[PDB]
């Protein structure tokens, strides 16, 4: 076969203890899930560091500790949209909830009359997205570690029945060390089997998501395939000025790759940007092990990347604590809090 | 020709 008897008994057993591992991650993730801390004024806004569709992030400094957080702020008033609504209820209490080497932690929570609040660790190396535009495109041994990072991320957030949903460079932000931490939980969702919402950013979206087909946890597979694909290429593999023209060219089936690609990343890219379900990789009887076994993978070492302990592509400079240097600059609008509470009702459990 | 900025998630289209 392609493995000794050697090698194969050391994937076995690495198996068993994967089982293990997620046994143990559920029960603590369920203790948080089942239970789920701040103030404004607790802290100094200094800048804002990307901006969405509710609001912005912002660093800020707590005023006590000095310590430095990325605050989330979400206007309660643009959040107006019934599926806006119940996306925000979810990131709240999944980021609340899971515990993971890559997965940014969220520290304080809080509302206010006019504002939802999360306060995260602040992650100053910058979006992947800046770096990825900056130099262009990722060899393939830097693209395959951070690739790496995310097969073992959506690995564990599948086990809890969890999907991500907004994949991209934007939502990947590098740490000190190098490696990713994945921001952002705003289409994140606990679903058992099928989900129905219509949600995504395009150029990631899945051929089923599209079609207004009830669809699983593969879809953060294909959407893993997008992003393999354009830090190797530099841009995504359906590209497009307008999202009708992407949607178009996502369902038909068709992908072409840059001649620069190996032939190992195009296959197994072509297992991911698969639109046949019963074919694409990541939902097979085999689930993630097809991924972690393709011969693209072949040289990485997953627990060493789990453990942190593989050399990273590069380090981002930092100049001490609270530099923005490695952001993009933003208009800064300032924080109104209205002295009337809105929409106390649709955001109680938050 | 594509997308070369920061694309914006959508919550229902
Ligand atoms: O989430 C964003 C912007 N959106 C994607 N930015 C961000 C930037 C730095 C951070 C952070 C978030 O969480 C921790 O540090």
């Amino acid at each position: 076969g392609h493995m000794g008897n050697a090698a194969a008994a050391k994937k076995g057993s690495e198996q068993e203890s994967v089982k293990e591992f997620l046994a143990k991650a559920k029960e603590e993730f369920l203790k948080k899930w089942e239970s789920p801390t701040a103030q404004l004024d607790h802290f100094d806004r200094i800048k804002t560091l990307g901006t969405g569709s509710f609001g912005r992030v912002m660093l800020v400094k707590h005023k006590e500790t000095g310590n430095h957080y990325a605050m989330k702020i979400l206007d309660k008033q643009k959040v107006v949209k019934l599926k806006q609504i119940e996306h925000t209820l979810n990131e709240k209490r999944i980021l609340q909830a899971v515990n993971f080497p890559f997965l940014v932690k969220l520290e304080f929570s809080f509302k206010d009359n006019s504002n939802l609040y999360m306060v995260m660790e602040y992650v100053p190396g910058g979006e992947m997205f800046s770096h990825l535009r900056r130099i262009g495109r990722f060899s393939e041994p830097h693209a395959r570690f951070y690739a790496a990072q995310i097969v073992l991320t959506f690995e564990y957030l599948h086990s809890l029945d969890l999907i991500y949903r907004d994949l991209k460079p934007e939502n990947l932000l590098i740490d000190q060390q190098g490696y990713i931490q994945v921001t952002d939980f705003g289409f994140a969702k606990r679903v058992k089997g099928r989900t129905w919402t219509l949600c995504g950013t395009p150029e990631y979206l899945a051929p089923e998501i599209i079609l207004s087909k009830g669809y699983n946890k593969a879809v953060d597979w294909w959407a893993l395939g997008v992003l393999i694909y354009e830090m190797a290429a530099g841009y995504p593999p359906f590209f497009a000025d307008q999202p009708i023209q992407i949607y178009e060219k996502i369902v038909s089936g068709k992908v072409r790759f840059p001649s620069h690609f190996s032939s190992d990343l195009k296959d197994l890219l072509r297992n991911l940007l698969q639109v046949d379900l019963t074919k694409r990789f990541g939902n097979l009887k085999n689930g993630v092990n097809d991924i972690k076994n393709h011969k693209w993978f072949a040289t990485t070492d997953w627990i060493a990347i789990y453990q942190r302990k593989v050399e990273a592509p590069f380090i981002p400079k930092f100049k001490g604590p609270g530099d923005t240097s490695n952001f993009d600059d933003y208009e800064e609008e300032e924080i109104r809090v209205s002295i009337n509470e809105k929409c106390g009702k649709e955001f109680t459990e938050f | 020709a594509g997308r070369t900025g920061r694309r914006q998630a959508i919550h229902d289209i």
